[PDB]
RNA sequence: GGGCGGUCGCCUCCUAAAAGGUAACGGAGGCGCCCAAAGGUCCCCUCAGGCGGGACGGAAAUCCGCCGGAGAGCGCAAGG
RNA sequence: GCCCGGAUAGCUCAGUCGGUAGAGCAGGGGAUUGAAAAUCCCCGUGUCCUUGGUUCGAUUCCGAGUCCGGGCACCA
RNA sequence: AUCGCAAAAAGGUGGGCCCAGUUCGGAUUGGGGUCUGCAACCCGACCCCAUGAAGCCGGAAUCGCUAGUAAUCGCGGAUCAGCC
């Protein structure tokens, strides 16, 4: 989801990765 | 006396956390831990939350001296 | 979000701190509280614009990492209703 | 049978001299009776009474106690005459001090608040109702009949006039201070 | 398959019915399961027996208990308000405290559509 | 004075003048019942309030200690 | 006192010939109609008389009557 | 214009989440760590964390759509530091 805090395309949509999903 | 409703209150045996436990009365042989968890005239037992765990670079003195430069 | 720099304002840094040389009434004027309040001296009254005018704030010893951004009274919110709605 | 009554006897009874007490033989102060109350907790928790308290309370302490009736049919309160209410116990012997020596080592921790309770609940003659708050979680019972909070309410009635005379056994006992 | 928890979600995925376990999540059951080995895909009731029971310590170390920080929710409000300050009635008048929008979106710590006379 | 209105029997207090009785369209009130226990015997306990407290609790729910000799209660109005 | 037909939601009512159920108001805003009336829409209110029994049941059948009526007596 | 933007998206020949108000789903939340930036609070993206209330396709009939048209998916600007 777009609007979720951490989705696949959650960090596509909100502008950058995740702590634990980074961009590699 | 009165045998009847009153149960026999069946021996079982604490797990021993904080010394030895007040002995064999109740049938609940279990706790989390530490009985007593301190000697109780309550020493400081921490477990450093929220508050003053953390101590670096916040709760303390930056930006140079002790600020002489006010007025 | 805070980082390293716990920023205060270069027009309300040291010009709040003139307790810490001498020793004077428990009352100096600052503006903002996008500026750290300063954590240098403790116990005392820092007046301030809250928000809505230039009204004190006084700490009790409860602040460690907390930020000064909850104080802003300016909202007097009396309660609900008087709408006068479909328009 | 022996719980803690080494603290019972040379904790209590010599350090009640010399600077305590008329160091006679009976007026040292001792334990008569504990009274322990449920009291509905905050209201009827049914329109029917159930009779379960008496079964986990005769798990915690292996006694069951007795439901006594209510007063005046006031009727503010929905009050009435008769379909007991009470759940009120004293149950003095050394089982006293059988449930008395569990509750006096578990109950201090185990549940959260600030650390202890009042020393200025004490009362004349020397009766202070302690006043714990519910303790269902953690009075090692394991979760069982969770109803409600559900709480109880404790009074160790000591023997002596003064608040000083109780005030000296009972921390000398094991109680906390200044809340 | 008894849990480390208290709810039990009644025998899922080990990604799934660990989870929601209050002090677990998704970064807590996702990493706290690859260490042990237990393949992710697999079941809570198709676990060992052994790991039904020798998972229950390793979450109930550092963190405080169940319902505890539950009640530091309402307690972190308690402390904030120190000297009763402004963000104390924030709070206790059933709105938002960020600083979102409430006379449209933002809808939820408003009671829903409950008071209005016109 | 009659009519209109009120009342027609029983119980309680006063009027009722320290035995009993005693009137008025004199004052204040109740009743046409109810309890297989709200009965008999035997065996335990003493109430209502006030003070000091409590975890909720209205200042009244439930519990402890002291004071409280009958100001409670005794199915129902009043008297004993 | 024998016999006769029934007690449904502040109000009253759609009922069964044993397997069903409620619509209307002082009520808030509502596609409407070009923002006007409310034609029209969500909606606040069933021990279906108290109770026993063929019955898969009872929101409905049958028995005593406590609930109200007409006829019929009978009242020392 | 290659060099590097970016990851093109269901392409997965995948293991599974088993009718579930449920890892389908979701915000408000008070503490810590990184800022591009005088400075991010109440006006940084919201970054692993806390935690996840609402929702099983809606009424009196609306309203963007005729074959590359709907529909999730995928990319950059423009004042531009995040981005509101
Ligand atoms: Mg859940
Ligand atoms: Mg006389
Ligand atoms: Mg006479
Ligand atoms: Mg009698
Ligand atoms: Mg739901
Ligand atoms: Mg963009």
């Amino acid at each position: 989801g777009k609007g979720d805090r951490r989705t696949r395309r959650g960090k596509i949509w909100r502008g950058t990765y995740g702590k634990y999903r980074p961009r590699k | 006396m009165k045998e009847g409703i009153h149960p026999k209150l069946v021996p079982a045996r604490i797990i021993c956390g904080c010394g030895n436990v007040i002995e064999t009365y109740s049938t609940k042989p279990e706790i989390y831990v530490e009985v007593c968890s301190k000697c109780h005239p309550f020493y400081t037992g921490q477990q450093r939350f929220v508050d003053t765990e953390g101590r670096v670079e916040r709760f303390q003195r930056r930006y140079g001296d002790s600020y002489r430069k006010g007025r | 979000s805070l980082k390293k720099g716990v920023f205060v304002d270069d027009h309300l840094l040291e010009k709040v701190l003139e307790l810490n040389a001498k020793g004077e009434k428990r009352l100096i004027k600052t503006w903002s509280r996008r500026s750290t309040i300063v954590p240098e001296m403790v116990g005392h009254t820092i007046a301030v614009y809250n928000g809505k005018q230039h009204v004190p704030v006084y700490i009790t010893e409860n602040m460690v990492g907390h930020k000064l951004g909850e104080f802003a009274p300016t909202r007097t919110y009396r309660g609900h209703g008087k709408e006068a709605k479909a328009t | 049978d022996v719980a803690l009554k080494r603290k019972y006897y040379e904790e209590v009874r010599p350090e009640l001299i010399r600077r305590f007490g008329y160091q006679n033989v009976w007026e040292v102060p001792r334990l008569e009776k504990v009274v322990i109350n449920q009291g509905l907790g905050e209201a009827k928790e049914d329109a029917r009474i159930l009779e379960k308290a008496a079964q986990e309370l005769a798990l915690i302490t292996g006694q069951k106690p007795a439901v006594t009736r209510a007063k005046k049919s006031i009727s503010n309160f929905k009050l009435r005459k008769g379909m007991p209410i009470g759940l009120r116990v004293t149950l003095r012997r050394d089982r006293m001090w059988i449930f008395l020596e569990k509750l006096l080592n578990v109950a201090l921790p185990r549940i959260r608040d600030f650390r202890g309770l009042n020393p200025n609940s004490f009362d004349g003659r020397g009766n202070y109702n302690l006043g714990l708050r519910e303790q269902l979680i953690f009075p090692e019972i394991t979760y069982d009949m969770v109803d409600a909070l559900r709480g109880m309410d404790i009074a160790v009635v000591t023997t002596a006039e003064t608040d000083e005379e109780a005030r000296a056994l009972l921390e000398l006992l094991g109680f906390p201070f200044r809340k | 398959a008894r849990i480390a928890g208290v709810e039990i979600p009644r025998n899922k995925r080990v990604d799934v019915a660990l989870t929601y376990i209050y002090g677990i999540g998704k970064a807590r059951a996702k990493e706290a399961l690859e260490k042990t080995g237990i393949n992710p895909a697999t079941r809570v009731k198709d676990l060992t027996e052994a790991e039904v029971v020798r998972l229950r310590e390793y979450v109930e170390n550092t963190w405080k208990l169940e319902g505890e920080l539950r009640a530091e929710v309402a307690a972190n409000i308690k402390r904030l308000m120190d000297i009763g300050c402004y963000r104390g009635l924030r709070h206790r008048r059933g709105l938002p405290v960020r600083g979102q929008r409430t006379r449209t979106n933002a809808r939820t710590r408003k009671g829903p559509r409950k008071t209005v006379a016109g």
